[PDB]
């Protein structure tokens, strides 16, 4: 119907806040996963640059790979929110036609309904960090920092450190908190008398939870992480040829990477996430089923 | 051990040589 133009500018709404938000999630990443502050101390050359590697190894590749999965997670998560809203804020637009009907989403409820966003950005973040730091342990703490690497064993490696990952919690953990939660917790001064709000907050985990949402998230993280492997590309040249590089080397490389993973200035790589065809079906899908009577 | 020293001097100076470009219509 008329719903295709309504839904049109509503994708860009999701694009502007995704962009909006990215210099929070970056910020948050370099305060909890601060690494420059470590190369500070090795500049200052001190006694146990030994001890302060083997951190640095660890932050550098746990925040590039945090860097990763939130951004992909802040990108279909608004796409599910926007379009779960957007398609309310339609049915209401429709109904004004008729009599004795009341709006179900007035400003007040966007605004307490699009604050549960605070979790990925907060505590699930903060989650995701322990999650991924004990992985990034795992696989690359006992490996010493003259070991090489081409830039396919550093693919491997992250794979190693995405099978660990993904199979103690669901992804879905880390963008919604559990429902056994106080309802505080979920939304912005919520509580029990936010009845509309809890009920969008319950169509959005059962969206969260379909199999359809598993497909684009995982999806748009595989294109994240191949991007994040061209990116570093380069870095494994010298003219064509590629060189194994040894793991303190691969460090500083790593830990750039977040400059170019949550860029604001949509880097080639946010905006390629935003133009995934595949994202933007799974929002039409999500944007016809809470727009339809 | 001390080609460690070399490796690990080298690599410093390789953080600023990893993070983005600047642009010129801006």
């Amino acid at each position: 119907a008329r719903r295709q133009y309504h839904f049109e500018s509503n994708q860009r709404t999701c694009n502007m806040t995704v962009l909006s938000m990215l210099p929070t999630l970056r910020e948050a990443l370099m305060q909890q996963l601060n690494s420059e502050s470590l190369t500070a101390l090795l500049k200052n050359r001190p006694s146990n640059k030994l001890e302060i590697w083997e951190d640095l190894k660890i932050i550098s590749f746990t925040r590039s790979t945090v860097a990763v999965y939130s951004t992909c997670m802040l990108v279909v998560l608004l796409r599910v929110q926007l379009n779960i809203i957007g398609g309310y804020i339609y049915l209401d637009n429709a109904a004004v036609g008729k009599n004795g009907t009341t709006i179900l989403a007035p400003p007040d409820v966007q605004q307490q309904y699009l604050s549960s966003i605070q979790h990925l950005l907060g505590d699930g973040l903060t989650e995701l960090i322990t999650v991924i730091k004990q992985a990034v342990q795992k696989v690359l703490g006992s490996v010493s920092l003259k070991h090489s690497l081409s830039l396919l064993d550093l693919e491997q490696k992250l794979k190693e450190i995405r099978n660990l990952v993904e199979q103690k919690p669901l992804l879905c953990h880390y963008m919604m908190p559990d429902e056994e939660t106080p309802l505080a917790v979920q939304a912005c001064g919520l509580s029990p008398r936010d009845i509309t709000t809890i009920k969008l907050l319950n169509e959005t985990r059962d969206m969260l939870e379909s199999p359809d949402f598993s497909t684009v998230l995982n999806t748009c993280l595989n294109r994240g992480f191949s991007r994040l492997l061209d990116n570093m590309a380069e870095f494994f040249r010298p003219s064509l040829s590629s060189v194994s590089l040894p793991l303190a080397k691969i460090i500083p490389i790593v830990n750039g990477q977040i400059h170019s993973v949550c860029s604001e200035t949509p880097s080639h790589f946010v905006q390629d996430l935003l133009t995934m065809e595949q994202v933007k079906d799974f929002a039409a899908n999500v944007y016809e089923a809470f727009s339809t009577p | 051990d001390r080609e460690l020293e070399e490796l690990l001097e080298s690599a410093l100076d390789d953080f600023d040589k990893a993070k983005p470009s600047p642009a010129p219509p801006s």
